[PDB]
């Protein structure tokens, strides 16, 4: 029922800002955590800021606090994104996500930073950390792992998530805190970590698994930030050839 | 509902209270009301709340929320002041992002006025915050929650480890006796920063990496900022409290020296370094109330009924 409604595709010139919104309609209103995370076409996702401590307004990427201003109207529910001095390089779909435990914090908690709900994504053109293999294989039935390594400040000190990113749609959590599934992934997927690495495996794989897998998790350098995964697109193989006799 | 106050609607929370907005009765005038329960309160914190209330009754200035009456029955305790219609600083970046350094000098002045006024008075706030940080119907600025607030000397070293995580000096973390007016200049360096940034300067996922940040003294400038207000706050947010600027330093900073000539600034910081309404007493006399008794609670500065009618009737 609840559900991130972002607003519509867009051209901008490169130097232009462009504006997002991300009204959040149905179910249980009130307050939320709300990120902007972006994917360039072909490319991974890369988280770009939004609320994520109870201390400050708005929490930003290095990368992003000069360009990125990310604001919000909690009489209307929506939430803005507003990236300035636009490139090439910005051209990207937009989407934003909320954080599955909000209610939880308390300066003392610490978050799984895990995207419950996202929404269909914004895409914006322009025109004038953590180690995962790009890609894993097996034929029907097999289990295929994916490994994803990170370092102390951010597996090491913190829970990782998996996504799973069908094509044309946004991410969908697979795996958070680790191990938890939520409602809806079958018990063929499970997560595990250890020291600063993570792996996620799919047993008795199915054609319908055929879908890139981002791994997350928080990061304690610098203010903060979600790390992702480069992404791995796992290819179900046609399964191999039958002997006769038997 | 309350004495002479019909409440309206919760408009706030507080350590073991909740903040009201309310509408005088006699006066029709709105005000916010801390309610706090007594019940929940022991011997260490109900001192901290008649303290809290005598530092609000030696602060009368244009930047500082004004308390108007203080009612106590035998299971709470209620707190009338000034209501700041546009409320908090920091629910004004959540709306609109950072402040441009124009619009940041303009309220930035203000909240150093207040701040010198109260060390002037021997006063520090220790819990300067955005959310803390109010704006009246005009967008002007209004200190208030003076919950963390203590007297001091100059040249005494204070042992209450209070403030707001985030904008807390790093001598407050690692539980050293401090300048209290030091304390407070780290925290307005850390305020100047999440205004014209919309962000704070160190933050983190829990207490213990906030800490960790804090103690590090490292923080990012960031492009938009100019080479003057980088200059300002590295010079507020130092490490060794000897080393930060000083109020009358701050005042006079290339940053805040910029843009047209404020006089009116500078009449401001200079009062800091140091009549009766007769109308109001006429209407007040209609409405059946003493005008000897109404001096009389002025002069006591009891802040009862009188006190308060007074006091929002010069409005
Ligand atoms: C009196 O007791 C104390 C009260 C306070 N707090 C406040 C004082 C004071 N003083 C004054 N004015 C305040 C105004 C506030 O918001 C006003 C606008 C709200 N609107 C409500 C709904 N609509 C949708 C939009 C915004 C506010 O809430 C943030 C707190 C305020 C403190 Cl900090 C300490 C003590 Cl001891």
């Amino acid at each position: 029922e609840v559900q991130l409604v972002q607003s519509g595709a867009g051209v901008k010139k490169p130097g232009s800002s462009v504006k997002v919104s991300c009204k959040s309609s149905g179910g249980t209103s009130g307050s939320s955590a709300v990120s902007w995370i972006r994917q360039a076409p072909g490319q991974g996702v890369e988280w770009m800021g939004g609320i994520t401590s109870i201390f400050g307004p708005a929490n930003y990427a290095q990368k992003f606090q000069d360009r990125l201003k990310i604001t919000a109207d909690k009489a209307t529910n929506t939430v803005y994104m507003e990236l300035s001095g636009l490139t090439f390089e910005d051209t990207a779909v937009y989407y934003c996500a909320r954080v599955g435990d909000y209610n939880f914090w308390n300066g003392h908690y610490r978050s799984g930073y895990y995207f419950d709900l996202w929404g269909r994504g914004t895409l914006v053109t322009v025109s004038s950390v953590l180690t995962q293999p790009p890609s894993a294989s097996g034929t029907p039935g097999q289990r295929v792992t994916i490994s994803c390594s990170g370092s102390s400040s951010n597996i090491g000190s913190n829970t990782v998530n998996w996504y799973q990113q069908l094509p044309g749609t946004a991410p969908k959590l697979l795996i958070y805190s680790n191990t938890q599934r939520p409602s809806g992934v079958p018990d063929r997927f499970s997560g595990s970590k250890s020291a600063t690495s993570a792996s996620l495996a799919i047993s008795g794989l199915q054609s319908e698994d055929e879908a890139d897998y981002y791994c997350a998790a928080w990061d304690d350098s610098l203010n903060g930030h979600v790390v992702f995964g480069g992404g791995t697109k796992v290819t179900v193989l046609g399964a191999a050839a039958e002997n006769l006799y038997f | 509902r309350i004495g002479y106050y019909e409440i309206d609607r919760t408009i706030g929370k507080g350590n073991f209270a909740v903040v009201k907005r309310a509408t005088h009765l006699v006066t029709k005038a709105k005000v916010a009301i801390k309610i706090i329960d007594k019940t929940q309160l022991d011997e260490e914190n109900l001192k901290k709340i008649f303290r809290e209330v005598q530092i609000m009754k030696m602060l009368s200035h244009p930047h500082i929320i004004r308390l108007y009456q203080v009612m106590e029955t035998e299971r709470m305790i209620y707190l009338v002041t000034e209501y700041a219609s546009g409320g908090e600083i920091f629910d004004h970046l959540v709306a609109h992002g950072r402040m441009a350094e124009k619009e940041a000098r303009r309220k930035f002045k203000q909240i150093v006025t207040a701040v010198y006024f109260c060390h002037s008075r021997n006063i520090v706030h220790r819990d300067l915050k955005a959310e803390n940080l109010l704006l009246d119907a005009n967008l002007n600025i209004k200190i208030a929650d003076f919950g963390f607030s203590n007297l001091f000397t100059p040249g005494q070293l204070l042992k209450t480890w209070c403030g707001s995580p985030p904008y807390a000096a790093p001598e407050l973390f690692e539980g050293k006796e401090y300048d209290g007016p030091k304390v407070d200049i780290w925290s307005l360096g850390v305020v100047l920063y999440v205004l014209v940034c919309g962000a704070l300067p160190f933050d983190g996922s829990t207490l213990q990496n906030l800490r960790a940040r804090v103690l590090s003294g490292k923080f990012r400038i960031p492009f938009f900022m100019s080479t003057e207000c980088e200059h300002l706050i590295r010079h507020m947010l130092v490490l060794d409290p000897n080393k930060r600027l000083s109020m009358e330093q701050i005042c006079k900073h290339k940053w805040m020296k910029l843009g047209d000539a404020d006089p009116n600034f500078d009449r401001l910081i200079a009062e800091s370094q140091q009549p009766l309404n007769e109308d109001v007493l006429l209407a007040m006399e209609d409405m059946g109330l003493d005008k000897e008794q109404t001096l009389q609670s002025l002069r006591s500065d009891a802040y009862d009924h009188y006190s308060a009618i007074y006091s929002l009737l010069c409005d």
